């Protein structure tokens, strides 16, 4: 019964943490997906002015949405990945145990 | 008429104009205000990781 | 046998939390560089366009 | 001048301004879920602490024990940023995003 509910307790956390893995994956797409086009019309009005010191800024406040875009999608893949492989591989090694249990059954 | 929408389109390229410069420094306070914050934030949890890399 | 199977269920237990400890402290270093470098590339970049 | 350009001039602006503000109202959602999950990637940081104290009690033993509390506290401080962050850029690019939808927003009444 210790056991039990110790282990319990742990896969629960393990379930919620999964879920919050999906969510942080998922709400990386935009902000950096939309900033992919804001990079685009903002750039585009950047033809229009050809006054050098709003054109050059203007291109270069441009340049820094697309470098919002770069990173903030880039962190998907930097952490939450990385938890989302241990957290999966914690679901089956609890699993597996679930198994040693039976066995002692 | 014509006269009019002459001197309210170069009032539209002023207002551009404007407009474009502050956008810019709108954005640069912005920028700094988070780039003060997050450099601390940062450094904290750098010196968390030094606290308890030593352990 | 089922008290040595008890005494593996222990062993194992004592094993697995060992594992546990590392697995996470790893998990979270491998974070910590990365959060950093993420930072660091919006610092680099902060710098670039306020020089404009 | 030339009364062409002048009108050039009239249909990009006008065109540029409508594409930028529909754009400002995406990126303005993206930041609605952005304060909702910080929130909340810090509930999963509490649970994430818990499973640590909650396995200190079924182990003691001297040399895990101590990286293992040092590692609870870690995970602290992490909890801790993502919550700091939804304050950090999450406020800071919803209030600009907001702001030049204002001053766009004052170009269409013109």
């Amino acid at each position: 019964h210790d056991r039990r509910v110790y282990l319990d307790a742990l896969e629960n956390q393990l379930k919620a943490l999964l879920k919050a893995m999906d969510n942080m994956v998922a709400q990386r797409k935009a902000m950096a997906e939309a900033a992919a086009d804001f990079s685009a019309s903002l750039h585009a009005l950047s033809t229009v002015e050809l006054s050098p010191t709003l054109s050059g800024p203007l291109d270069a406040l441009s340049e820094l949405q697309l470098a919002i875009r770069d990173v903030y999608e880039r962190q998907a893949q930097q952490d939450v990945l990385t938890f989302g492989i241990i957290i999966e591989e914690y679901i089956r090694l609890i699993g597996s145990v679930k198994q040693a249990f039976s066995q002692r059954q | 008429a014509r006269l009019l929408f002459e001197d309210m389109g170069r009032l539209l390229r002023s207002e551009l104009d404007r407009f474009e410069r502050e956008k810019v420094e709108d954005f640069k306070s912005g920028v700094e205000t988070f780039l003060e914050s997050a450099v601390e934030a940062q450094k904290e949890l750098i010196e968390k990781w030094e606290t308890f890399l030593m352990q | 046998l089922f008290e040595d199977m008890g005494r593996l269920l222990r062993s194992e237990l004592d094993r697995f939390e060992r594992e546990k400890v590392e697995d996470f402290k790893s998990g979270v270093e491998t974070f910590l560089e990365s959060a950093v470098e993420a930072q660091k590339e919006l610092i680099e970049k902060w710098e670039t366009f306020l020089m404009q | 001048n030339k009364f062409v350009e002048q009108d050039d001039w009239f249909h990009d602006r006008r065109v540029y301004l409508d594409a930028l503000e529909n754009q400002l109202k995406a990126l303005l959602k993206a930041m609605d879920n952005m304060v909702a999950q910080r929130k909340a990637m810090a509930e999963a940081a509490a649970d994430f602490s818990a499973s640590l104290h909650a396995l200190s009690t079924v182990e003691l033993s001297p040399t895990l024990s101590g990286p293992l509390d040092a590692l609870s506290e870690l995970q602290l401080a992490i909890r801790d940023v993502y919550e700091r962050q939804a304050q950090q850029d999450v406020l800071t690019f919803g209030i600009i995003i907001e702001e030049y939808i204002r001053l766009i927003g004052s170009v269409k009444q013109a």
